[PDB]
RNA sequence: GGUGAAAUUCUUGGAUUUAUUGAAGACUAACUACUGCGAAAGCAUUUGCCAAGGACGUUUUCAUUAAUCAAGAACGAAAGUUAGGGGAUCGAAGAUGAUCAGAUACCGUCGUAGUCUUAACCAUAAACUAUGCCGACUAGGGAUCGGGUGGUGUUUUUUUAAUGACCCACUCGGCACCUUACGAGAAAUCAAAGUCUUUGGGUUCUGGGGGGAGUAUGGUCGCAAGGCUGAAACUUAAAGGAAUUG
């Protein structure tokens, strides 16, 4: 596997680490934490401007490590690069995501799984889609084995969580949600809604992804980090 | 079906055309007869992958 | 060169088409209570001190 | 004769099941008439969970599983030490080990 | 031979057999 | 106090991948793979190759200055047999046992919805 | 990269791998079940529109309008045909590497038709429950799906009502399942394949030893491939079903 290369080249050495520098990344003020960690750029030559090769950058995160705190221990978080200014290059929230065990682990036969998403839009212009998952339950005292919906509540179940996803998006331009997925009160919203319809543990919401963003407007992510 | 005279594919006691029908892009006047700066030819066959 | 002593703490079985290659779980002298299994040829007891030109593997442990 | 009252299969009212592929030889088979077991097994092992534990930030982390649907044609489960043969009246035991 | 190999053998022999007899008529 | 890494370890049958790469994951430190230590061209995706790639991955960080590092096991995925090969699971244990630190573990197998078609025939393949 | 192992193949022109995007077409995973719907073929993301349907409930209406059916008609997997669109993936053919005594195969890499869709054909399948439809009766038991009834039954709202979801009992209809053999069967097995020498509820279709043979020929339908109908000469003493012991 080793001496078997018939040819290298088609046609017929310098460390690249002495020419790299480290810089720091900074999370959004809607987060506990704020040294999310390093990164590696090539030093800006003339023609270069290794600035501009770090811009469009986006790093994932776990939201365990920006709360310090691991009752958000799947929840995973990607921030996406949006200025750099001297060694401190700036993120904004890009999307949040479900490790791939938690949402392996919920999904249980002898259960309905329910979900829906939305293609709302924030007050701020940011275009979202939300996710949400929720998951039928045993009744206590319950005695039959699979507790199934009848797919007429399953459609009530959709419909209501869809109006909640998108009224907690409108009015909110994208730091209160940012700051409302930390807590989980959609999730929490969306039971009492749905309690009276079935049971539907985990509510567990989804993903959120972002469609496409607003002009830059520079001052607005220097609002965040102050 | 022509005499050598009229036409680059003209002449012969076959009827046929003798050389390649496929013509160059730099070809001039009296030159460019048949499948001009062809990149392929023969029956297509799958997608144009375009 | 570095080699380690690792002794015999339980014997489990022997695997190989022939059987002559016995399964034996050890442990090591200098760092205990770390423990490997490993493959020995030859005829193996209880307590035994094993040498490993390279202790680095979890011997495939037939189940 | 009839070996088996359900045939292979668990089909009584589906008419046509929509088949699946085989994990181990891509073979098709019929969803109801596959082997299907499920894998979930720790992220590393029993044995490197002494040696991913210290050598770990966030002490005692999650030790986290993977999940898998694997599904098997009836000749692929014979012969990978599963389902393989039984007897004319251990056949019809539908509970599991 | 298979009964399914039976039956391509004979219909490729009344191909032929259908094609020989349209050279009279 | 640690620099963070992410492990990405692709772990299938016929090979093994072991590199290193930034938080963001663009810029990627010490690629050397299972088949690059043992010449068989079938111990390829052995345990013990990829023992040996996940050291010359680690042997690099060093030197680099990442001491710790996030780990995101692979099988091939897609229509493909999503287990992880044989050596992806040795080469983590080698990751975690030259010094580095290990955190935030994930399976990043791709999944499909059920995509397309899966190659081998109707039949399977028969050898 | 692929394999039991390799080779064809791709790589310093950066292959594989990592990250950010973009396009295309196909599919509808996990949830998924001895569960549901449809005449069968068949049908699994979300929402909107259109028409349909079974069961249940009913002190609504009509009143025998019914059951099965030659002829005849609608629908009818996959593959295939015609003409457009599309053409990612897989992939009859073909090209290649390998295996082999050979290997025009199984394994590997490519890869055309096809796969997808629109308009029209084809009319087949182990199209199977190898079990025609309608009707009555005959043993037990639990579970489940849909509807309904009852219970000061449990929980959520507004401690509190009604609903919703559960629990208990009954019931009508459905997909099946477990036990037994009153009975049936050559047996395997069967709650129907039972109520059949104590032989008759109504009705449709098909078979009469094995080959020749679903062949020839003549018709008829199809663009074609082919479909439907369908012999005879000749030949033979056994083919065949279920179980038994090796
Ligand atoms: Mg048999
Ligand atoms: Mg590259
Ligand atoms: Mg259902
Ligand atoms: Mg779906
Ligand atoms: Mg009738
Ligand atoms: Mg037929
Ligand atoms: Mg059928
Ligand atoms: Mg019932
Ligand atoms: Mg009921
Ligand atoms: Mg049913
Ligand atoms: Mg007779
Ligand atoms: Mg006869
Ligand atoms: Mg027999």
């Amino acid at each position: 596997a080793v001496g078997k290369n018939k040819r290298l080249s088609k046609g017929k050495v310098v460390d690249p680490f002495t020419r790299k520098e480290w810089f720091d990344i900074k999370a959004p003020s809607t987060f506990e934490n704020r040294n999310v960690g390093k990164t590696l750029v090539n030093k800006s030559t003339g023609l270069k401007s290794a600035s501009d090769a770090l811009k469009g950058r986006v790093v994932e995160v776990c939201l365990a490590d920006l709360q310090g705190s691991e009752d958000h221990s799947f929840r995973k978080i990607k921030l996406r690069v949006d200025e750099v200014q001297g060694k401190n290059l700036l993120t904004n929230f890009h999307g949040m995501d479900f490790t791939t065990d938690k949402l392996r682990s919920m999904v249980r036969k002898w259960q309905t799984l329910i979900e829906a998403n939305v293609t709302v839009k924030t007050s701020d212009d940011y275009v979202l889609r939300i996710f949400a998952i929720a998951f039928t339950r045993k009744q206590a005292n319950q005695v039959k084995r699979h507790s199934y919906a009848q797919s007429s509540h399953i459609r009530a179940i959709r419909k209501v969580i869809s109006e909640i996803l998108t009224k907690e998006v409108q009015g909110s331009t994208l730091a209160q949600l940012t700051s409302k997925l930390i807590p989980e009160v959609i999730n929490k919203e969306i039971e009492n809604a749905t309690k009276d319809i079935f049971p539907l543990q985990n509510i567990h919401v989804r993903k959120v992804k972002l469609l496409k963003q607003p002009k830059f407007d520079v001052g607005a992510l220097m609002a965040l980090h102050g | 079906a022509m005499n050598p005279v009229d036409h680059p594919h003209g002449g012969g006691n076959h009827q046929h055309i003798g050389k390649a029908s496929t013509i160059s892009r730099g070809a001039v006047s009296g030159q460019k007869a048949g499948l001009i700066a062809a990149r392929r030819t023969g029956l297509l066959r799958g997608s144009q992958k375009t | 060169t570095p080699v380690t002593l690792a002794k015999v703490i339980k014997v489990l079985g022997r695997t190989g088409s022939r059987g002559g290659v016995t399964q034996v779980r050890v442990e090591f002298l200098e760092d205990t209570s770390r423990t490997i299994v490993r493959n020995v040829k030859g005829p193996v007891r209880e307590n035994d001190i094993l040498v490993l030109m390279e202790s680095e593997r979890e011997a495939r442990r037939l189940r | 004769p009839k070996k088996r009252a359900s045939n292979g299969r668990n089909k009584k009212g589906r008419g046509h099941v929509k088949p699946v592929r085989c994990v181990n030889c891509s073979k098709s088979i019929p969803k109801d008439k596959a082997i299907k077991r499920m894998a979930i097994r720790n992220i590393v092992e029993a044995a490197a969970v002494r040696d991913l534990s210290e050598a770990s930030v966030y002490p005692e982390y999650a030790l986290p599983k993977t999940y898998n649907k694997l599904h098997y044609c009836v000749s692929c489960a014979i012969h990978a030490r599963i389902v393989r043969v039984r007897s004319r009246e251990d056949r019809k035991n539908r509970a599991p080990p | 031979m298979r009964a399914k190999w039976r039956k391509k053998r004979t219909r490729r022999l009344k191909r032929k057999r259908r094609k020989v007899r349209a050279r009279s008529k | 106090s640690q620099v963070f890494g992410v492990a990405r370890i692709y772990a299938s049958f016929n090979d093994t991948f072991v590199h290193v790469t930034d938080l963001s994951g663009k810029e990627t430190i010490a690629r050397v793979t299972g088949g690059m230590k043992v010449k068989a061209d079938r111990d390829e995706s052995s345990p013990y190759a990829a023992m040996l790639a996940a050291q010359d991955v680690a042997a690099k960080c060093k030197e680099v200055g990442i001491t710790a590092v996030h780990v995101k096991i692979r099988a091939t995925g897609g229509t493909r047999t999503k287990t992880p090969g044989p050596g992806g699971q040795a080469a983590l244990r080698a990751l975690a046992r030259s010094g580095l630190r290990i955190g935030r573990i994930e399976d990043v197998t791709p999944v499909p919805s059920d995509s397309t078609r899966k190659k081998g025939g109707r039949r399977g393949r028969r050898l």
